[PDB]
């Protein structure tokens, strides 16, 4: 609840952020 | 060809660039 | 891979000041230490 | 407010006649029907089970995901104009 | 002995609402008087009554949620 | 003394299930096509960015447009993990206050070494805000700087604690329900009050809104 | 094992949503034109019909496998069971 | 002490939901001076006075559930 | 220690009429400016400030009767 | 004991006259913004600012009706 | 013990001064932009100013009188 | 005590919140009628009320942070 | 114990300069909507801004010498 | 029990940064309204908010220190 100790998620988060620049750099124009 | 027809085909045509080209 | 070299154009433009968790490294690592005194004295 | 409380009580007479000849399609199900009664001993045995809480909030979340199914059949327009 | 201390701990946590109970009042009658003068209210002028009752209620619940844990 | 609410005591528990998992989920619900047309799944999703990439574009009109293409990705990720936990029994991990510590300081302090790396001076000389009066130097430039070095922390905080907030009311307002043994009327008002509430939060899709845009804010004024 | 799950994602979307274009494919686009929501209709009832071009039986199935996929955690710590079966 | 504990976190928690008083102040208020730039009465003026009468009360009947959730 | 919440407990519950009058003297603040705008007194606008200041009351005095009842 | 609970009532009641001291402190300052538009002082611009007075404060003065009654 | 009641009903009736210097910020800032339409300052006004600014501070300090009553 | 006295210290510390949970209220109540009378908002007319939200709801948690770091 | 009443009530007393915070900023913010139509500012404007600033003070700066007085 | 009203003395006193919450809403929100109807900012339009946020935050931060030296 009042968690701790914040070894875990946020080394989680970063590898996600080479999956969306993957993704939503391939759209087109209008 | 087709409507739906290739995303490289109608990319000659309409142009693509380099980094920072479509401002808007 | 090549989760790399579609994206490594990005990279070396922002991570130049994006790249900064070491700031993030340090206030999480200090924040490491009480949790671990506070069980020590419990 | 008199006349807004009798528009769902019209409504109330409105919805136990559409439950009436929604009845009326199970009616028609009194014999040809072999879908249901197979699968609904599963969620009676599992239901006998554990799936009991602090879920009543599983529904309405489910409710209102009923109602953008209303809506949906105008985005069709939205998706196929492009 | 603390057991008064997690009541009035939380039954002090609440009033801290009281704002926000007001601060929507005025982003509704801030509006009809925004309205009145001009009506256009299909465009962006009511969704800048949403966006401001949103953000106000953002910092409105969040006041009850020292309430439970201070109970809880 | 005709309708007597009821309470039940019990533990209401965030725990910490297999995370790595979780996060990743959210991003195979979007997928991509290389075709030219698509196929009325993905076009709706493809509409969806062309609006709001043209209100995070539109302010800023400089050479710092390249940091744009990166911001509309930051709010397809906790706009799709704030609204995948309105389900039954599901986990957001915008929950924990961990990784919201680190969305906050790796991309604030990406914004003030952005002008220091050009500008070197005027960045943090907009700490002079006008054509200097005597009375109140030494009281201004305490408080500038007070209220900068609260950003990072005013811009993780409120995420996690409205986010949060939200989930406790489905709870409790629904909890209630199951222990509402007695008189069997006010059952229905207390589950209209949780169908009216689920609507009010899908108001997690508008805090992203209050988490990109004063991005750019606390982006165009230091550039 | 990779290219075996790599290998249901892409049954479980060609089939049932939303079967994409770029020719190769061109005929295999029109085949989610008329699409396999015919097929995945009956479980509900019949009510969400609005699956046409907004298509709900393609999406609305792993957001109920992630549902079912979460109550399995959930279930060692809200037990409440008596010795005996519900209702 | 069990009497004593809880009336005193019931009373400190209605102070909030007189909190939302001042802001149908400004609602039920600011209708006044939209009104008589434009007589439009019986059009969206007067029902978006009921969108924000109805939902700046429920603030105020929002804490009241609170402090009788605390009575027991 | 029945007596000693008693007396805290209603004295608490008086705090939220201050926010009844913080309004109400809007809800006639805002008919001076109106009547000086449109002479249009024995009309609509008289009467609103009557159900204004009967609403925002009907907030407020009930909170004085949430008083009573801690005292008695 | 039986004496410290009427002292701790009445100064937390006092402070229901704050936001009626407020509450009169508006009515006036429309007045000056009403009259500045249109003279017509001597008229009912003035006669209703002198109600709307002596209706708030009365409203804060039975608040510190409730205060004595604690006091005694 | 029996000093611990004369400083709560110290500190807490002191707060509802807060109120009334809340009031005189309202009436302050209305004489700034009355007189930005009609430059008749001199004239009553100005005077309507302190006509309610004294009349704002007399609820704050009987606000303020009773702290030394029930102090002593 | 050690353990009670802070349950009830950060109790009275969440209404800190309460000042900017109602001044949010304000400045979103005050673009829905910059915006109608001059439609220019996306000048300065829009950022001036973020820049507004930013230096006002640094405030709502600044508080909230203290009634924290005397709980734990 | 004796120090239990004096450390409540001297922060029991420093709310009451809130509503000083509150009264300030309409003084500094009718100005800027009073400036704004009529640029004379050099004259009476200023000199009815800094009266306006100086009396909220001495609402706020008189019960801090009060709440001095508590202490010592 | 003399720590016990440190912490409590600092749980009231950080509401008086709540006053500078509400009261900065509306200087913010001021300069909303009047710039539209005069576009002249960087002239003292802003500059009068600056001094009208500043002098606005010193009776924040200040009721802030007594929180501090109150515990310390």
């Amino acid at each position: 609840d009042t968690s701790t100790w914040f070894i875990t998620i946020t080394s989680m988060i970063m590898t996600l952020f080479i999956l969306f620049q993957l993704k939503i750099s391939n759209y087109s124009y209008p | 060809p087709f409507d739906q027809m290739t995303i490289e085909d109608l990319n000659e045509v309409f142009p693509e660039t380099k980094l920072d080209k479509k401002k808007y | 891979q090549f989760q790399f070299t579609g994206i490594k154009k990005y990279f070396n433009s922002y991570t130049l000041t994006g790249r900064m968790n070491c700031v993030l490294a340090t206030y999480g690592g200090i924040a490491l230490l009480v949790l671990y005194f506070k069980l020590r004295s419990k | 407010p008199p006349l807004p409380e009798h528009g769902g009580k019209v409504r109330l007479g409105l919805i136990p006649e559409e439950f009436f000849q929604f009845l009326y399609p199970k009616t028609g199900v009194t014999g040809p029907y072999v879908l249901g009664t197979g699968l609904i001993l599963y969620l009676l045995s599992k239901e006998i089970y554990v799936i009991t809480a602090e879920t009543f909030s599983a529904i309405s979340t489910i409710g209102v995901l009923v109602y953008i199914v209303k809506k949906y059949g105008a985005s069709i327009g939205a998706f196929a104009d492009k | 002995i603390d057991t008064a201390a997690k009541f009035i701990g939380a039954g002090a946590a609440t009033v801290g609402v009281a704002g926000s109970g007001a601060g929507i009042g005025t982003v509704f009658g801030s509006m009809i008087i925004g309205y009145a003068r001009n009506p256009s209210l299909k465009q962006q002028l009511f969704s800048y009554a949403i966006l401001g009752f949103a953000l106000s209620e953002a910092m409105g619940l969040f006041c009850l949620m020292v309430a439970f844990l201070i109970l809880f | 003394n005709e309708n007597l609410f009821a309470s039940f005591i019990a533990p209401t528990m965030m725990g910490l299930p297999i995370v790595t998992l979780i996060i990743m989920f959210p991003s195979l619900l979007f997928p991509t096509p290389k075709r030219l047309i698509n196929n009325r799944t993905i076009s709706i999703q493809q509409w969806l960015i062309q609006l709001t990439s043209k209100q995070m574009m539109a302010i800023h009109n400089q050479k710092g447009q390249t940091w744009s293409l990166m911001l509309m990705s930051l709010i397809m990720f906790i706009g799709s993990t704030n609204i995948l936990g309105l389900l039954p029994h599901s986990f957001t991990p915008t929950t924990q206050l961990s990784m919201n510590l680190g969305m906050a300081i790796p991309l604030w302090s990406a914004t003030v070494f952005t002008g220091f790396r050009y500008k070197t001076k005027t960045s943090l000389a907009h700490f002079l805000p006008q054509g200097t009066p005597a009375l109140l130097i030494p009281m201004l430039v305490i408080i500038e700087t007070i209220s900068l070095f609260i950003q990072p922390v005013a811009l993780a905080v409120r995420l996690t604690a409205n986010i949060t907030a939200g989930h406790l009311l489905i709870h409790l307002i629904g909890g209630a329900t199951l222990a509402l043994l007695n008189i069997n009327t006010m059952t229905a008002f207390i589950t209209f009050t949780i169908l009216i509430l689920l609507t009010i939060l899908e108001f997690a899709v508008a805090l992203i809104q209050a988490y990109v845009f004063t991005l750019l804010v606390s982006l165009y004024l230091h550039d | 094992a990779s290219v075996v799950p790599l290998k249901d994602r892409r049954l479980l979307e060609v089939k049932l949503g939303e079967l994409p274009s770029w020719i190769l494919m061109r005929d295999f686009t029109p085949s989610g034109i008329a699409g396999a929501f015919q097929r995945g209709y009956y479980r509900y009832y019949n009510k969400y019909v609005n699956v046409k071009k907004g298509s709900v039986a393609g999406l609305s199935m792993v957001l109920a496998a992630y549902v079912v996929f979460n109550y399995c955690r959930s279930y060692k710590e809200l037990k409440h069971e008596r010795l005996r079966k519900y209702h």
